[PDB]
């Protein structure tokens, strides 16, 4: 019954900012601290600083003290953190908590991405079969921003054996993913094997059909 | 501010196990002390409060101990459902900070990864790019190393990889390495292959491919 619900994911250019919204029910908001938490992945957890609703004072990490404000609205049982100058290390899922003797409650996380990328959709190529009895193939998902991409195999009947790869991020500011199938060898030859790649953000649907050579 | 070191960075155990993991502060802390879990893409869900007090409806399995500057979290026989990452954090003094996670993988038996590599597409190089992928499928532990080598010369600086979680039904990893070259550099070489050392290989595992 306690519910801390925050607003969705962020891409945002350096230098600029970002209000995450976590709206709390199941509870009197005015009675309980509430923190924010940021979690990117290299430098593990970290607290960002906190504030008691009803009471206009919040308290923060002197690692973001001077580019962040955390208020609370307790009319709509909201709280916000704004966190500004954004720079590319600040590409993190956020977290609201609620403290007791811990932080017993979180909201789900909202993802920000800080890039100056502009969103692209993927090109799309195949990873072919090679010429014992096991063959990989799959496909390559290049070049897109922001994430995420889905992948799946043959519209989703093909769900054994694979494998989609977390994105690496290139120096051009775009993301690249695999995604690969392992299959009998037998089958290269009376099975279609097809990846079916998903970019929501540019709404690009690809269908690309793997063969031999 | 106050460090938290946990020990070990990462454990293999098998259902049934008594597991334990440690928590140091570079500085006294009291009791005030937490322990989260985490999985793969979700938030953290808390365990213990003020060093010993497990939260409500935390399974009894779960215990805290410590005080000061050592503290500790077990698991008194693990469950499938207890693979995760965990976390302590001290909140007695400002900044709040938190360790920097255990993770408690499936233990199995070494598996050697099976090598697959797969030259550029043809479509690809029209775009003037050459990225060649080498897949490490299914092995275990999750250590190994790819190095590529373009006609026999050991490449640095163009390639990237990434590796999956483990798998929660066969317990193994796979990883994904990409080296990018200009399609007039890909041009100009003859053999591509990566190499591969892992645990299970008594000697590197090299896949290669002549361009055309």
């Amino acid at each position: 019954q306690v519910q801390l619900v925050q607003s969705g994911a962020e891409v945002k250019k350096p230098g600029s900012s970002v209000k995450v919204s976590c709206k709390a029910s199941g509870y009197t908001f005015t009675t309980y601290y509430l923190h924010w938490v940021r979690q990117a992945p290299g430098q593990g957890l970290e607290w960002m600083g906190w504030i008691y609703p009803g009471n206009v004072h919040a308290q923060y990490n002197e690692k973001f003290k001077g580019r962040v404000t955390i208020t609370a609205d307790k009319s709509t049982s909201t709280a916000y953190m704004e966190l500004s100058s954004l720079r590319s290390e600040d590409t993190a899922v956020y977290y609201c908590a609620r403290s007791w003797e811990g932080f017993p409650y979180w909201g789900q996380g909202t993802t920000v991405t800080v890039s100056s990328a502009s969103t692209k959709g993927p090109s799309v190529f195949p990873l072919a079969p090679s010429s014992g009895g096991t063959a990989a193939l799959g496909c390559l998902v290049k070049d897109y921003f922001p994430e995420p991409v889905t992948v799946s195999w043959n519209s989703g009947a093909l769900t054994s054996g694979v494998h989609t790869f977390p994105a690496v991020l290139q120096s051009s500011g775009l993301y690249s993913l695999s995604s690969v199938v392992t299959v009998p060898s037998s089958s290269l030859g009376t099975q279609t094997y097809i990846c079916n790649v998903n970019h929501k953000p540019s709404n690009t649907k690809v269908d690309k059909k793997v063969e031999p050579k | 501010d106050i460090q938290m070191t946990q020990s070990p960075s990462s454990l293999s155990a098998s259902v049934g196990d008594r597991v334990t993991i440690t928590c140091k502060a570079s500085q006294n802390v009291g009791i005030n002390v937490a322990w989260y879990q985490q999985k793969p893409g979700k938030a953290p869900k808390s365990l213990i409060s003020s060093a010993s007090y497990r939260y409500s409806g935390v399974p009894s399995r779960f215990s805290g101990s410590g005080s000061g500057t050592d503290f500790t979290l077990t698991i008194s026989s693990l469950q499938p459902e207890d693979f995760a990452t965990y976390f302590c954090q001290q909140y007695d003094t400002y900044p709040f900070t938190f360790g920097q996670g255990t993770k408690v993988e499936i233990k199995r038996t070494v598996a050697a990864p099976s090598v697959f590599i797969f030259p550029p597409s043809d479509e690809q190089l029209k775009s003037g790019t050459a990225s060649v992928v080498c897949l490490l499928n299914n092995f275990y532990p999750r250590e190994a190393k790819v190095q590529w080598k373009v006609d026999n010369a050991l490449q640095s600086g163009n390639s990237q990889e990434s590796v999956t979680e483990q798998d929660s039904k066969d317990s193994t990893y796979s990883l994904s390495s990409t080296l990018t070259l200009s399609k007039a550099d890909y041009e100009k070489h003859k053999v591509y292959a990566c190499e591969v050392t892992h645990q299970g290989l008594s000697s590197p595992v090299t896949k290669s491919f002549n361009r055309g």
